[PDB]
């Protein structure tokens, strides 16, 4: 009936579907694009980023450092908020999840917005998000600088600022990053769920999480209430990737197909992205360099430790380490050997046989890849100088990614290689800009891209289609290609951050259940069809009406 | 810029951007008057738009400005119930009576606006949509009229879940403000309680027990039978029946209820513990159920229940036996803990002992302590039984020495409480041969000192038999009474210091060299009053610091340097140049590490402040030789005590003759005088300015701070990679510190000058006693490679509202960083 | 350019100083003894005791550096 768009990114949507009698939130989705205008948080106190000349603004300095040309906040990286205000949060029933990615920012909503619904996410998306919040909020309180910063989040002065900090939006709604007891207190009120599985909410509508392909437990969810069915379709993947592959079939004869997260930088084949990963990591450690990967430490991960399993015995660099430094590396990956039943059909016949399913865990026996939960412990003991490290935040703004890039940055040998295509490369390497690292983006997306997608909706025919501005749009980095965007026979339903969009695809024909009592007393009477009058008191109860005889 | 919202909202757009400038704006806090007129603003701009999203903004705003501080709300109600006579959509009335209910819970004392909007509510509650019901199901539970209840009752039965739920969580209210509810609710709460929704079925166990509460000695019929049962019984067995519901906070819920229902016949107390109506077996189900927080509830619900009833103990006894040895650490703590509760006159039998004492032997030491309070708090006949709690607490001692206090205090408790078991027992513990003379036992042996803890606590209730003691074990109760007393049984300070501070301020009329002296005869006094009296110890060196103060002030004016011109000054001996600052770090010392300090003594802190930089600004012009920084300053100087005058205007007629007031005398002299002129009327008037007086806090101490994890004894270094991090983790011991949350920081200082300075998180601030605080962060440290392992200097800082001062003792750490 | 407060004991010190030397060659360093009285005056009273640091570089660090510029 209705969609409220809570969120503008494209790729963490926060989507609040009233629909019939329920409200319906659709994924939570912590922009943490906004704390590329911060500056980094260090380990230890850096000499460079604690020394950064201010800027001044003539109308402030100690809140703002300029490096490089580049002006950054020097207060903790604060995270852009789904906009809770256009609809009360008290009023949503029930937040359905898709990702771990967009099962960020549910503490905002689940403590500070009086929300008192359930929240259903599958087992792995509750896990392996809880691993993220966990290195979130240890990353966030390693080493607490203060909030310090606040004049700058002004409506007078962000206008004169440059442009990477002026073309920041909703800046006033940022906050803090939460604390473990909130993460604690979101992910205790969450029902968990599985595949294919029915949940009826108060007898009207019907969500069931399906199976998507992009991560180990996510998926899309459908509504259905009666004789309409809304079909909710976040980030998907239709290549050969571990978990189980997308479910296409129970999309199909849906009235409106609400999409979200599709490819960011489309235009990137992720196989040849994983070639050019390998080829690069292989030519840094064969000159004597360092290899630094600034990765989540579940997803794409396991994907690149696959191909660099089966890359280091051909390339001959066994004598090289990999070292993966993150406080939920080994929870990781525990927890991706024991998500075998949400795998595909590949990687779950390893598990009938007495085998782990992935196959990094042979790289702990054969001790290739070693995993420490932080640089202090024993790492700096066990460190071998040529060496592959996977940490840190992909943000560059936080976790140990900020205290390699300090230590290796001065040396050209040394080479940071990008894999998440998240976060804004160049506002990425911004405020380490001075460095003679060779930085290598090569994005591993392995989303939904455009010719899949239009194939997916030829496949599905959905009467309605509604989907972020963005993708209607060509991207501003091409601007000219028109296969790059969302093309159907209707003309889409795009919408913005903050915009209430009306769906004129509601319906008559509510459902209803006549007991045989009443069944009998009716005569099928002639009319070529059949006819019969009917005298009955309605009965409704849970939201199900039935017919009695009178 | 109400104005301004009308212009934007009526002028740029309709339908789209009006939402986006309302978001805006209601992300800032508005005055009360200015809330009275954006009100009246948004309410004409309601019946334009006939958009309902915009309409939905438009309440919600209304509801966040009726919960402005200031703002009295009475105002604009009749305007609300104006709009919601004329709205058609629901969610725009739901958000509008949520509305009503902040303008109704914000105004509790006038009747007649709640009366009107429980009216509102009742005309509203047959609303179509579920929302709409909802929202005023809660504003009849937040108001009512203390006819409500018979309303709340018939929406008892409403078809939707989420408005039952509302109408229950309402009528809960309803009781929970003070309204007394009706019998007929205990009939519609028992038919709802087999709802076929999680939140309804709790809802309704809450509403039973409470309704349980009230009423718990009505008489109720059974539906099935002749017979008659109190009301409590019959709540009591339908809330043992909710127990074993299928979801497991239902279950929780019902276990945290069954606890408070003290109320209940005894024979239904024997039934629920019971393995052969409705509540047989409850808690015998709900102590091993699969989620743990059941299982921990079910251990409560069987404390309150054995603490009403005596007789149900015996029953809970050897369940909670059974349940010591149980998956999960937190729930046999809490069985543990209840076990020790409910021991009040009970006594153990042989197989619940020694099961006791088998699981004595556990490696935790968390349970090991709170079976130790248990054995402490237990009582058991057979002496034997206690013989064999004395072997397994004895080789417990061998096992874990750590836990000899706790041992200790065991045997104390088992001595002091079974005195005449112990008594035939002593010939066996101690090895007292009928004819052999017996060799010393060697004492400071934990294992002795455990058998004479509880063979002496036995004896002091028992003076039947102390004379089985021989000479070494008298010798041995000697020992023990003088080291370990609390285990075996058998103001001139403050008068000298203010008569030391008044013989200080009586004897201001003295030479400068006679001033000295006193000063640093009464700062010795009070140094070592206040290494005698601890109680005394932080206004003691409180006033030390100021006669210190006041001492380095009269030395400073005393210098050979005024006798000598300015071309002449030479700051190569210069000695008031360094008695300014000390001044200034003694003043910011005073102020803010000392915790009972109040206005009446900032404002001397503060006189002494401006006396010290007034120092320090004729120390300086004594050096300068051009006027425009001379100027400078000295301007500065002026505009700080105009700030000081501006600050504490209150209490400037209590310090007569000081410098303050003697500069407030000559201030429109002043401004209008040359700079230099200014420096020596300055110089002339701190020779003649009269002593203060500190008047005493009743309560103040010194903010200490120890760490002792660093501990900065041991030269092994602390070796890492050259590049990476090592962490040092710290232990320290805040005494007395106001706010150590935003002021206690940790200052690492490495052989170079590098000194970067820490900030701790609150998350770690432990808090164990009244003004006594715990520290652990775990810092981190890193440099490159260095040709030999130097050094690292820890220390805790004291940060306060502009600069830092040292707090604890200096610790220094070993630090090797080796090449990769 | 360092400085170190440090208090004798029992008419002995010892401290520890940490010196950068990222420039190859000889490096001359000097260290002075300032003695500070109960008064607060600097008397500098010390030796200027000097020792010459040579930084030499590693063989494999040196062919590293040189391959980097080159």
């Amino acid at each position: 009936m209705k969609l409220y768009c809570l969120s503008g990114h494209p790729t963490l949507p926060c989507n609040v579907l009233k629909f019939k009698s329920t409200t319906i939130m659709l994924d939570c989705g912590l922009d943490m694009t906004s704390t590329l205008n911060f500056l980094p948080l260090p380990l230890v106190q850096s000499p460079r980023l604690s020394n950064l000349p201010g800027w001044s603004l003539k109308d402030l300095d100690k809140e703002l450092k300029e490096c490089s040309g580049h002006v950054f906040v020097d207060s903790v990286p604060e995270f852009c908020l789904p906009e809770t205000e256009l609809i009360d949060l008290s009023t949503v029933d029930v937040i359905l999840i898709s990702n771990y990615h967009c099962m960020m920012a549910l503490p905002y909503i689940t403590e500070h917005t009086g929300f008192t619904g359930t929240v259903y996410a599958t087992e792995p998306t509750v896990q392996i998000g809880r691993l993220l919040m966990e290195e979130l909020v240890n990353f966030i309180e390693r080493v607490p600088k203060a909030q310090s910063a606040s004049l700058w989040k002004n409506k007078d002065i962000q206008r004169l600022l440059p442009s990477p900090l002026k073309d920041a939006v909703e800046v006033s709604t940022w906050r803090r990053c939460y604390t473990m007891q909130e993460v604690n207190s979101a992910l205790s009120k969450i029902q968990l769920v599985g595949y294919s599985q029915k949940i009826e909410l108060f007898g009207a509508v019907q969500v069931t999480p399906l199976s998507s392909g992009y991560a180990l437990g996510s998926s899309n969810w459908i509504i259905q209430s009666h004789y309409e069915k809304v079909s909710y379709v976040s980030g998907s993947s239709l290549l050969t990737t571990h978990p189980q592959p997308m479910d296409q079939a129970s999309l199909k004869n849906s009235d409106v197909l609400v999409l979200t997260g599709l490819t960011q930088i489309p235009t990137a084949n992720p196989d040849g992205m994983v070639g050019e990963f390998c080829s690069n990591l292989a030519l840094t450690v064969r000159n004597g360099g360092n290899v630094l990967v600034p990765c989540y430490p579940s997803g794409v991960i396991y994907d690149l430790l696959e191909c660099l399993y089966q890359y280091i015995d051909s390339a001959g660099l066994s004598s090289v380490p990999l070292y993966f430094i993150s406080p939920v590396a080994n929870s990781s990956l525990e927890f991706s050997q024991i998500f075998a039943e949400w795998l595909c059909h590949n990687k779950q016949s390893k598990v009938y046989l007495p085998e782990p399913p992935f196959p990094h865990a042979e790289l702990i026996q054969t001790n290739k890849l070693k995993h420490y939960p932080s640089i202090h412990g024993d790492f700096s003991n066990d460190f071998r100088q040529p060496c592959v490290v996977f940490t840190g935040h992909p943000s560059l703004r936080f976790g140990d990614v900020v205290h390699f890039m300090e230590l290796w940055g001065k040396s050209s040998l040394n080479t940071v290689i990008f894999t998440e295509p998240d976060f804004s490369y160049l506002e990425a390497l911004a405020p380490y800009q001075p460095l003679a690292m060779k930085c290598i983006y090569c994005p591993i997306d392995t989303r939904l891209n455009f010719i899949q997608v239009s194939k997916l909706l030829k496949e599905v025919q959905p009467l309605h289609v509604v989907c972020p501005e963005q993708y209607t749009q060509p991207p501003p980095a091409q601007s000219h290609r028109m296969d790059l965007m969302i093309d159907c026979q209707p003309p889409a339903m795009s919408y913005r951050r903050a915009e209430v969009l009306a769906l004129p695809f509601k319906r008559r024909y509510e459902k209803i259940e006549i007991m045989p009592e009443l069944a009998d007393s009716l005569v099928p009477m002639e009319i070529k069809i059949s006819l019969a009058t009917v005298s009955a008191v309605l009965h409704t109860k849970d939201n199900k009406h039935l017919l009695q005889p009178p | 810029k109400s104005a301004a919202l009308h212009i934007d909202l009526c002028k740029a757009t309709s339908p789209a951007d009006a939402l986006q400038y309302l978001l805006q704006f209601a992300r800032k806090p508005v005055e009360a008057e200015s809330v009275e007129g954006v009100v009246r603003i948004l309410l004409e701009h309601y019946y334009k738009e006939n958009d309902p999203s915009v309409r939905l903004k438009i309440a919600s705003l209304l509801g966040l400005l009726s919960k402005t501080a200031g703002f009295s709300p009475d105002c604009i109600m009749d305007d609300a119930i104006n709009i919601l006579q004329n709205e058609k959509s629901h969610q725009v009335l739901a958000q509008l009576l949520d509305t009503l209910l902040a303008i109704g819970t914000k105004l509790p004392e006038n009747q007649a606006i709640q009366m009107r909007l429980v009216d509102v509510a009742c005309k509203h509650l047959t609303d179509t949509s579920h929302g709409v019901r909802n929202k005023c199901l809660q504003l009849l539970g937040n108001l009512g009229s203390l006819d409500v209840q018979k309303i709340i009752g018939d929406y008892f039965s409403d078809q939707d879940p989420r408005v039952r739920t509302a109408a229950i969580k309402a009528m809960l209210q309803l009781h929970e403000r003070g309204l007394k509810l009706h019998q007929t609710i205990y009939n519609q709460a028992c038919k709802l309680l087999s709802d076929d929704y999680e939140q309804v079925r709790s809802a309704a166990v809450q509403l039973i027990w409470v309704v349980s509460q009230l009423y718990p000695e009505s008489i109720v019929p059974i539906p099935s039978s002749n017979e008659e049962i109190r009301l409590v019984d019959d709540a009591f067995g339908k809330i043992c029946h909710m127990v074993s519901d299928g979801s497991w906070v239902v279950r929780v819920q019902a276990a945290k209820l069954l606890g408070s229902m003290e109320q209940v016949s005894s024979h239904f107390l024997e039934q629920t513990l019971d393995k052969k109506s409705g509540a047989c077996g409850a808690f015998v189900h709900g102590l091993e159920d699969e989620m743990y927080e059941v299982r921990i509830a079910a251990v409560e619900a069987l404390c309150m229940l054995a603490q009403s009833s005596p007789s149900f103990a015996e029953k809970c006894l050897d369940f909670l036996v059974d349940m010591f040895n149980d998956e999960i650490e937190e729930v046999r703590l809490q069985s543990i803990h209840t076990m020790r509760k409910i021991s009040n006159n009970i006594t153990l039998r042989e197989d619940q002992l020694d099961t006791v004492l088998a699981v004595l032997e556990d490696s935790s030491r968390d349970i090991r302590e709170a079976l130790h309070e248990l054995l402490c708090c237990t009582n058991v006949s057979t002496k034997e039984g206690i013989h064999l709690a004395l072997v397994e607490l004895l080789k417990n001692l061998t096992k874990y020495p750590t836990d000899r206090d706790s041992i200790w205090k065991c045997l104390k408790f088992l001595g002091s409480r079974h005195p005449t078991l112990v008594l035939p027992l002593v010939p066996e513990l101690l090895s007292t041969h009928p004819f052999f003379d017996t060799a010393e036992p060697d004492m400071d042996d934990p294992a002795y000192i455990a058998v004479l803890v509880l063979i002496f606590n036995a004896a002091k209730t028992c003076p039947t038999m102390p004379a089985l003691f021989s000479d070494h074990t008298f010798r041995h109760y000697a020992y023990l009474r003088d080291s370990l007393s609390h285990l075996v049984p058998a103001d001139p300070s403050q008068q000298f210091l203010q008569q030391s501070l008044e013989r200080v301020y009586s004897l201001q009329h003295l030479d400068p060299q006679g001033a000295q002296e006193l000063l640093e005869f009464t700062i010795r006094d009070l140094q070592r009053l206040g290494e005698l009296q601890s109680e005394l110890a932080g206004v003691a060196d409180f006033s030390a610091t100021y006669l210190r103060c006041q001492l380095l002030l009269i030395k400073a004016l005393q210098e050979k340097l005024w006798n000598v011109a300015a071309p002449l000054y030479l700051k190569q001996s210069d000695l008031a140049s360094a008695a300014a600052k000390q001044i200034m770090e003694e003043t910011y010392k005073m102020e803010f590490m000392y915790s009972g300090v109040e206005n009446k003594q900032v404002v001397i802190i503060h006189h002494m402040r401006l006396q010290a930089k007034a120092l320090q600004l004729i120390v300086t012009a004594r050096t300068t030789r051009g006027l425009d920084p001379l100027f400078g300053m000295c301007e500065k100087f002026l505009q700080e005590v105009d700030f000081f005058q501006r600050y504490f205007i209150a209490d400037l007629p209590h310090l007569q003759d000081s410098f303050v007031d003697k500069l407030l005398d000559l201030m429109p002299r002043l401004m209008t005088s040359k700079p230099a002129e200014v420096v020596k009327i300055l110089q002339t008037m701190l020779r003649q300015s009269a002593f203060l007086h500190l008047p005493l806090p009743e309560q103040i101490h010194k903010a200490s701070a120890t760490i002792i994890e660093p501990a900065g004894e041991s030269d092994n270094p602390l070796r890492f990679t050259s590049g990476l991090v090592v962490a040092l983790d710290v232990d320290a011991t805040l005494e007395h510190v106001q706010d150590p949350q935003n002021t206690v920081k940790v200052q690492v200082l490495y052989p170079d000058g590098q000194a970067q300075m820490i900030h701790p998180k609150p998350a770690d601030f432990r808090n164990p006693g009244p003004g006594r605080h715990r520290l652990i962060t775990q810092v981190y440290l890193s440099h490159t490679a260095w040709t030999e392992a130097c050094q690292v200097e820890v220390r805790l800082l004291l940060a306060y509202n502009e600069g830092t001062i040292p707090f604890s003792k200096p610790v220094k750490v070993y630090i090797m960083p080796k090449p990769a | 350019e360092m400085e170190q407060r440090v208090e004798p004991h029992n008419d002995y010190f010892s401290t520890q100083f940490l010196l950068n030397f990222a420039i190859l060659g000889t490096h001359n360093i000097t260290v002075e003894s300032s003695v500070k009285d109960a008064n607060g005056i600097v008397w500098k009273t010390g030796p200027r005791t000097t020792i010459f640091v040579k930084s030499l570089e590693d063989p494999y660090s040196q062919q590293i550096r040189l391959q980097q510029q080159q």
